[PDB]
């Protein structure tokens, strides 16, 4: 957190911060979140490699 | 990232900024102890602009409390958010100025400058990429108007490129609370005119006016006045901390407001100052917001822009709105009142939005305007200083400190240079 | 002097590995056309 | 595999293409009334 | 040569005034279409 | 295979990509994670990975974190390469000068790699799509310098330009004419096409047609997404007359100094208004010529068309297109230059425009886009020249730009370049 960080770098808080509430009725709702917000979607961490002998 | 060190000088500076650190603690969800108890995740995303991290999950404001007297610092510590400041930032001496600009600037503050520079440079180094500093003081005192400028003049030499804001408090004509007021005021504004990027002119008699007019408070104490000033200071850097559809910073507001380097004096205002009779009969909608924005009664200076020409106008909005109405209503004020805006600058208004409104409120805005009506302040100080400087009145106090008499001549000649140069820009042909 | 490749793009930067120490990406890739 | 899958995709796509195109009424003038109704209701809710 | 060693006169033209758009007079006419004096703030 | 890399610059550039890249993801079936739940129509924008997952060919740049910082947190945080989105420490702050000489030069080098690394991943590059804004500093300054280097690095590739022109009446900046006049040199000798579009016209169209009385920028970005989608719809999916980027460059540009078309999209109607109106090929192509639907605040009836590019999409047939072309030609309100007897280049595509949930347009079985190179645009710059001239005379705001480290003589020269360009467009309007 207290580091100097390189030039194109994600800040330590926003490396993991969750966005504001997607519902317009709740406070701290951003314009981006109200424009594109989907609570019922947890992104799968898709990753796969390998296949040498084949 | 983008950090600000909040300076502080004098009783006015300490009492104003004591409220200021509270209102931004509430905005960031920080308890009087100093820990994070907020609920939204954006409440701690850009907290490093002001706060400094401490061990145990605590936060220390990046403030430097300076005053020649240890007096108000006891009251500062005895406040509700008293112990949020780390004690090593409190810098103070033995004997104050006693509303004497000379003692603060030359004979007493010159001992206190070196220590403050040590704390300031310590805070300056800690942040990676500091945007600038920010000083709150009054021009009718001895320390904030005195050594408070000597901090300005030294630091500018050390850091030229960084922005320096000054939420100064200028004396008022109708009722004054210091008799050597124009002596310190006419000689402090010379320091501002050479070493300052922006100054906001806040006058108390306007602040006393607004509380009765737009809020109808029977007993507005200096706390309600100080909260009114501190809402402006939050409103200029809200776009710095919180994301917006169309963002702005201090420097973005800096470039568009000074057409020439001599002009950095403005008059601010706060939009949703709504009275306790008028909330029942009201419709919170953006034309009503800009209606109260541009009404001259809402200014917090002792000058009437209806007497002069608006050079450039800033409108920093808070809350989620629709920008078509933001662009239209700005255009309506632009054209319906043609003669109050200069002709050689088309589109004299700059707009910016910040998505998150102030806590507990839905819609808001703040206004920064550079007007030629501010020259009515300088001439008034000039005459009140000259009439006091004709007869060598109250002067033995200052020249006994070792100052010659000649700085008063150049401080008033520079000051009367500004009013003549301001006047020529008012009466200019397209 | 057209790079035509990422490898030849990074192969023309002004960053002596021996002397330059503890730099970030932008300090690694520095070009004379940029310093013009 | 995907090479022949592309052929079959072009096949059923051209068949449905001729079904939609050859009806002159729907070709010169065509709306999905249920989709328009759905988005009207969604707009009203918002 | 002996004639190129002689210094030679140099005359260069300062060109000519820049092009002015055909709609410029229309723009100057339109500059006061809706602007009004002290209609909302007041005198 | 045809591929395009997008080089979104500035807050306007970043926000537009939010509308564009969500549109392309929903068009092809991309889930927000980037993975298909279900031939290679996506190769023009996406690229395959070692995990069987698609990554766009985009590079988001800004000189301040918080615009792009949100993108790293929202629903598409897992869709874009964490290094693909480059930010900065300090911004130009509405200043072409700082973004061209002081702050930008620290980050010209970094982006020029990711442009190259995205370039080598492609085999046959078709073009570069550049989104920026003429008003702000970063979208003008750093945008300008990156074309100067992109010109000498990629001398043959096609660099397209979508940009926000400063509006004649409203704006968000006071210092905005100085950037606008001085940016024009870069989009004159270092670009191949340009699509200056203005916010008031989109403001006018959205209120009049889409019933939205109170729009915001998202309501503006979505229409900009539809226009770029129409241009690349020929490349991504098959067509009766597929028109590549090289084809429509050919039949729009009579002279290299003239690469400023005007964009138009139709139909744009709400479902209630789409309920009581049939939409034929003739109907929409008549709306493409209405000056109330042009996306630039200029009237083509005050000028004459030199070249008009067509782009139909959806359930359209060449028989009706030739019928609609003939009727338009028989209209004395529409003028054409003498040396262009035939000024049409028609493109047909199968796949109808896809609609976005939470959007505004109705789902329509057919549409049309318009790229008409007209000489009525030359009035737009003439307005800018006057406002710049009445500002520059008293020398306002010059202390900011010169003290940065740029010479004051470049100001006068930049004003001359637009002055020379305006004369060239009016000469084309002269008829023998
Ligand atoms: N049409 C449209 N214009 C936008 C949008 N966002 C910003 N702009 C335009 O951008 C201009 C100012 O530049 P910005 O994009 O806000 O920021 P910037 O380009 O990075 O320049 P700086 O603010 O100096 O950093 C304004 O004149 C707006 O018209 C948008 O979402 N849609
Ligand atoms: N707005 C505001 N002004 C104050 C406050 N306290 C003092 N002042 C102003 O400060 C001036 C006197 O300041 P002073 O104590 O002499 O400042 P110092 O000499 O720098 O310590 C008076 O004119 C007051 O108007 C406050 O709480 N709010
Ligand atoms: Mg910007």
């Amino acid at each position: 957190m207290m580091g100097k960080l390189p030039l194109g770098v994600v800040s330590p808080y926003v490396k993991m911060s969750s966005g504001g509430c997607s519902d317009p009725l709740k406070f701290y709702a951003t314009s981006y979140c109200t424009a594109y917000g989907r609570e019922e979607f947890k992104p799968r961490l898709g990753s796969h490699v390998g296949t040498g002998y084949k | 990232m983008r950090e600000i060190v909040h300076l502080q000088a004098g009783q006015c500076g300490n009492q104003i900024g004591a409220k200021f650190w509270e209102v931004i603690s509430d905005e960031h969800g920080i308890d009087p102890t100093g820990t994070y108890h907020g609920d939204s995740d954006l409440q701690l995303e850009r907290i490093n602009v002001y706060y400094n991290e401490a061990t145990g999950g605590k936060y220390v404001p990046r403030a430097v409390l300076v005053d020649l007297e240890p007096g108000t610092m006891d009251s500062v510590r005895s406040g509700p958010f008293g112990q949020i400041f780390r004690p090593d930032n409190f810098v103070f001496g033995q004997s104050g100025a006693g509303n004497n600009w000379a003692k603060g600037h030359y004979t007493e503050g010159a001992e206190l400058v070196d220590s403050v520079l040590d704390v300031v440079r310590k805070e300056a180094e800690s942040c990676d990429c500091l945007q600038g500093f920010q000083l709150t003081h009054s021009l009718g005192g001895g320390t904030g108007s005195g050594m408070g400028t000597l901090l300005i003049s030294k630091i500018r030499e050390e850091y030229p490129d960084r922005i320096m804001n000054t939420f100064s408090v200028v004396p008022s004509p109708k009722v004054s609370d210091t008799v050597v007021e124009p002596y310190n005021a006419t000689l402090s504004v010379h320091q501002l005119v050479e070493n300052t990027d922006e100054t906001y002119c806040i006058d108390n008699e306007a602040l006393y006016d607004i509380c009765f007019r737009t809020l109808k408070l029977t007993t507005p104490t200096y706390g309600d006045l100080n909260h009114l000033v501190s809402a402006t200071m939050s409103g200029v850097t809200t776009c710095l901390r919180f994301p917006g559809q169309l963002n702005a910073d201090l420097r973005k507001l800096a470039v568009n407001m000074v057409p020439f380097p001599r002009l950095h004096f403005f008059m601010p205002g706060f939009a949703p100052l709504t009275s306790r009779g008028s909330q029942q009969y009201r419709a919170l909608t953006v034309p009503e917001l800009t209606q109260q924005m541009f009404d001259a009664k809402n200014m917090m200076a002792a000058c009437d822009p209806r007497h002069g020409r608006y050079l450039t106008v800033a409108a920093v909005f808070r809350g989620r709105m629709s920008m078509k109405e933001v662009d239209e209503q700005m255009l309506n004020v632009q054209n319906k009142n043609s003669s109050y805006f200069v002709e050689w600058i088309p589109n004299n208004v700059k707009t910016a939005v910040c998505d998150i409104p102030p806590r507990g409120l839905k819609m808001s805005a703040t206004f920064i305007g550079n007007s030629t009506a501010i020259q009515e302040l300088f001439k008034r100080i000039s005459e009140q200083f000259t009439a006091m400087f004709r007869r060598k009145a109250f002067l033995h106090w200052y020249t006994g400190e070792g100052m010659d008499e000649m700085e008063f001549t150049e401080a008033e000649s520079n000051m009367n240079d500004l009013v003549s140069e301001y006047q020529q820009y008012q009466d200019a042909t397209a | 002097k057209i790079p035509k490749d990422d490898l030849d793009f990074r192969l023309a930067t002004l960053y002596n590995h021996h002397t330059g120490a503890f730099k970030n990406k932008t300090e690694i890739l520095l070009h004379q056309e940029t310093i013009e | 595999p995907r090479e022949l899958a592309a052929i079959e995709a072009r096949r059923n796509r051209e068949k449905e293409r001729q079904s939609r195109f050859f009806n002159v009424r729907n070709r010169v003038m065509g709306v999905d009334v249920e989709a328009l109704n759905y988005q009207v209701e969604e707009r009203k809710f918002r | 040569s002996i004639y190129n060693l002689i210094p030679s006169d140099l005359k260069e033209p300062p060109q000519h005034p820049r092009y002015t758009s055909l709609f410029r007079a229309t723009i100057k006419n339109d500059m006061k279409k809706f602007k009004t004096a002290m209609k909302t703030m007041g005198p | 295979m045809r591929e395009c890399i997008s080089i979104h610059v500035g807050q306007a550039g970043v926000q537009i990509g939010n509308a564009c890249w969500e549109l392309y993801c929903l068009e092809h079936g991309i889930q927000p994670d980037g993975q298909m739940p279900s031939d290679d129509s996506f190769n023009t924008f996406f690229s395959e990975t070692g995990a069987g997952k698609h990554v766009p060919r985009a590079v988001f740049v800004d000189l301040e974190p918080t615009v792009v910082d949100e993108v790293r947190t929202g629903t598409y945080r897992q869709l874009f390469h964490p290094e693909q989105l480059i930010t900065g420490k300090e911004d130009a702050a509405n200043n072409y000068a700082r973004g061209h000489y002081t702050i930008g030069k620290e980050i010209v080098d970094l982006v020029l790699d990711r442009i190259r690394k995205l370039a080598d991943l492609c085999t046959g590059l078709q073009g570069f799509l550049i989104f920026h804004s003429f008003g702000g500093g970063t979208g003008s300054g750093f945008a300008s310098l990156l074309m100067e280097r992109l010109s000498v690095d990629y001398g043959k590739k096609s660099k397209l330009e979508f940009a926000i022109y400063p509006a004649p009446q409203v704006s968000t900046a006071v210092v905005e004419p100085y950037n606008s006049i001085l940016t024009t040199h870069t989009t004159l000798e270092h670009s191949d096409c340009a699509f200056m579009v203005d916010n008031e016209a989109i403001y006018d169209i959205c209120r009049r047609n889409l019933d939205i009385e109170r729009p915001t920028y998202t309501n503006l970005n979505r229409l900009i997404g539809q226009i770029v989608s129409s241009i690349t719809a020929s490349l991504r999916f098959d067509g009766a007359l597929n028109v590549d980027l090289t084809e429509f460059q050919t039949n729009l540009v009579p002279y290299p100094r003239i690469h400023f078309p005007l964009a138009t999209y139709a139909p744009v109607i709400s479902a209630e208004k789409a309920y009581h109106e049939q939409l034929s090929v003739a109907e929409i192509t008549n709306a493409c010529f209405e000056p109330a639907n042009q996306m630039v605040k200029c009237d083509p009836r005050h000028g004459k068309y030199m070249a008009c590019c067509m782009l139909y999409r959806g359930d359209v047939v060449p028989k009706d297109v030739n019928a609609a072309i003939a009727t338009i030609k028989t209209k004395r309100t529409i003028q054409f230059v003498d040396w262009c007897p035939t000024g049409f280049k028609v493109g047909i595509n199968y796949q109808p425009p896809t609609v976005v949930p939470g959007g505004d347009l109705a789902k329509v079985q057919r549409a049309v886009c318009m790229l008409s190179n007209t000489t009525a645009i030359a009035e737009a710059w003439a307005r800018l020249d006057h406002k710049f001239d009445l500002m520059y005379a008293k020398r306002a705001f010059v202390h900011w730009y010169v003290g940065e480290g740029m010479e004051e003589g470049e100001f006068s020269e930049a004003r001359e370049d637009l002055a020379a360009l305006e004369k060239d467009y009016e000469e084309v309007g002269v008829d023998s």
